[PDB]
């Protein structure tokens, strides 16, 4: 790409991955406010990481309104730095300290249409993201918000082969990933927009588990202990019991009691338990819940 | 249901039939390369089918490594001594994207049988990246053959084999394969595949979603099923040994055609 780091003015740190650290950075000569993200090629005798390769590969494809933008790869001999549009917030400090006394119903219903937007065109390009969760969701001041940290995504096959089982950060994990199938796809992100939903909701994890069995049975516990009626194939599932509690499904107002018809609807179809029949990103930009949203589509980024 | 991805197999088509255009080698790079042939390239080839078996890899990670070689060796003249280091290198890059389990930089190193130093892989490695702009979403071969596969009435296993197999054939042989894209070699394939197993063409319905008929599929096909019929005889023949397999349906053990009648 053309860029040099003497043009970068550091300005904070404002984050740091398993992979390395992001500040806020300056570009001293257009005025532009970027993140950098290092990513120390040494410190590893395995060379280039495999999660900066897919990263780097599938963001440079990725150019959508609400997916963060890679700007640029500066490729030093002993450092790499990944430089991305800056935002200022994530979703989970904005709930945790703002959202005190909620996230008003306009501001989900637009942060929720602008999620499945990019959740919609990643799936589009054949990328699963695989790591939805508040943290990865970033939000500007003129209000948009937008996909980030791509370092567990992956590019897709159709249809699609057996991939990485350790995927998705545990609350946000879809069943059919928990219960150990050969196959799982674009559904798991739907999943894990499901979650988010009901959290900008009520400020908390909808599934907050301990551990893999603790996880299933909070579902099961909420949404009922699935079987072949509700969802054909479960019972046949590697790490399906026989000897699961069977739970009753409670209704979704008792669930996510403030939420209206609409949502109630939208919310019970991302977190439907067939993966077969839960809403994909592109029916769900239709659904009656986004009728009334007007805000403007954000602008994409150069 | 979703693991076809009913709601974005069109887009995904489409997309990647535009991406199979930018990361497309340039077709006559043979000839500016001083000092390496297709027969090199050849024997390269047929060596990464080999590690692909050895590591048990998928061969989505060979397509792609090929796709890297032959994108790298489109702008950078390489020494006939220094082509397997690209090779190397392009493996373990494709690894590192497509597989759960990609094999250490030390096994690269090992299987090189100590012409080149772990030093040397990983600053190819790096070269290679820059290269290619770490451009490595590469659409191969496969990733058309298993959208076609969802258009046989019913599904057959060998006649899925036999088209991984004439697709993996194309990877050995630059000319004349290296003027085909992946999406026509791949159609060419399965209606060999479909042709030689049950007698039956390329389907009406992958005229509709490929806009391909068995007269633009001809020139290819005409190739494929020649390269098919030499198979035995030619230099290389990792791929019909690993296709021997039961894996694949020992599809490799199949008699091709005689005649297309096309
Ligand atoms: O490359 C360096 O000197 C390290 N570095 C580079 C850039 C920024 Br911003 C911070 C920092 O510590
Ligand atoms: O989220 C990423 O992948 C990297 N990144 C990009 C932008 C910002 Br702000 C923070 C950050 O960590
Ligand atoms: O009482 C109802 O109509 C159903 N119901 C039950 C319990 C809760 Br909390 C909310 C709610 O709507
Ligand atoms: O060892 C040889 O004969 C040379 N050589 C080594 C490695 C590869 Br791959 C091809 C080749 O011709
Ligand atoms: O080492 C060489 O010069 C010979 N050689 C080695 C490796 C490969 Br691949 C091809 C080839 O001709």
């Amino acid at each position: 790409g053309p860029g040099s780091m003497e043009n970068f003015q550091k300005v904070e740190k404002i984050g740091e991955g398993t992979y390395g650290v992001v500040y806020k950075a300056r570009n001293k000569l257009t005025g532009e406010v970027v993140a950098l993200k290092k990513i120390r090629l040494d410190t590893e005798t395995e060379g280039v990481p495999s999660t900066a390769i897919r990263e780097i590969s599938l963001l440079k494809e990725l150019n959508h309104p609400n997916i963060v933008k890679l700007l640029d790869v500066i490729h030093t001999e002993n450092k790499l730095y990944l430089v991305f549009e800056f935002l200022h917030q994530d979703l989970k400090k904005f709930m945790d300290a703002s959202a005190l006394t909620g996230i008003p119903l306009p501001l989900i219903k637009s942060y929720l249409f602008q999620l499945l937007q990019g959740l919609a065109f990643c799936h589009s390009h054949r990328v699963l993201h695989r790591d939805l969760k508040p943290q990865n969701l970033l939000i500007n001041t003129e209000g948009a918000i937008k996909l980030a940290d791509f370092g567990l995504a992956r590019a897709f096959g159709v249809p699609v082969r057996t991939y990485t089982h350790e995927v998705v950060t545990l609350w946000y994990r879809a069943p059919e990933i928990l219960l150990g199938c050969k196959y799982y796809s674009t559904a798991v992100d739907i999943w894990s927009l499901g979650c988010i939903f009901a959290e900008m909701v009520t400020r908390r994890a909808l599934f907050p588990g301990d551990s893999e069995i603790d996880q299933l049975f909070r579902i099961f516990r909420t949404l009922g202990t699935p079987d072949e009626v509700v969802w054909p194939g479960v019972t046949s599932m590697p790490d399906y019991k026989p000897s699961f509690p069977k739970w009753a499904r409670q209704d979704f107002s008792k669930v996510v009691p403030p939420l209206d018809e609409d949502g109630r609807s939208l919310l019970s179809q991302m977190l439907h338990y067939d993966p077969n029949k839960r809403i994909s990103a592109k029916a769900a930009l239709a659904h009656p819940f986004f009728q009334d949203v007007t805000k403007p589509v954000p602008h994409l980024r150069l | 249901g979703v693991n076809e991805v009913p709601d974005y197999h069109e887009d995904i088509h489409t997309y990647l039939r535009e991406m199979e255009v930018k990361c497309k080698p340039k077709v006559g790079y043979m000839k500016k390369q001083p000092d390496i042939t297709n027969s090199m390239r050849a024997i390269l080839v047929d060596w990464l089918v080999e590690v692909g078996e050895e590591y048990k890899l998928q061969n989505e990670t060979l397509h792609l490594a090929v796709n890297y070689i032959d994108r790298f060796l489109s702008s950078m003249s390489v020494l006939r001594g220094k082509l397997q280091l690209v090779g190397t290198a392009a493996m373990l890059l494709a690894s590192k994207f497509e597989e759960i389990y990609p094999p250490e930089v030390a096994e690269f190193v090992y299987i090189t049988d100590d012409t080149y130093t772990k030093k040397q892989v990983l600053r190819m490695e790096h070269l290679v990246l820059k290269v290619l702009a770490f451009d490595l979403a590469a659409p191969t071969i496969n990733q058309f053959l298993t959208q076609y596969f969802l258009h046989q009435q019913p599904a057959n296993c060998k006649v899925e084999s036999l088209a991984m197999f004439l697709g993996e054939l194309s990877l050995i042989d630059a000319d004349p394969y290296l003027k085909y894209l992946p999406s026509v070699i791949a159609a060419a394939a399965f209606h060999l595949a479909l042709y030689t197993v049950t007698g039956q063409s390329w389907p009406e319905s992958l005229v509709q979603k490929t806009g391909y008929t068995l007269e633009t599929l001809k020139p290819c096909l005409l190739d494929l099923h020649q390269t098919y019929l030499r198979a035995p005889q030619h230099a290389q023949q990792s791929i019909r040994e690993k296709y021997k397999n039961s894996k694949y349906h020992g599809v490799s053990l199949l008699n091709p055609p005689e005649t297309l009648n096309v």
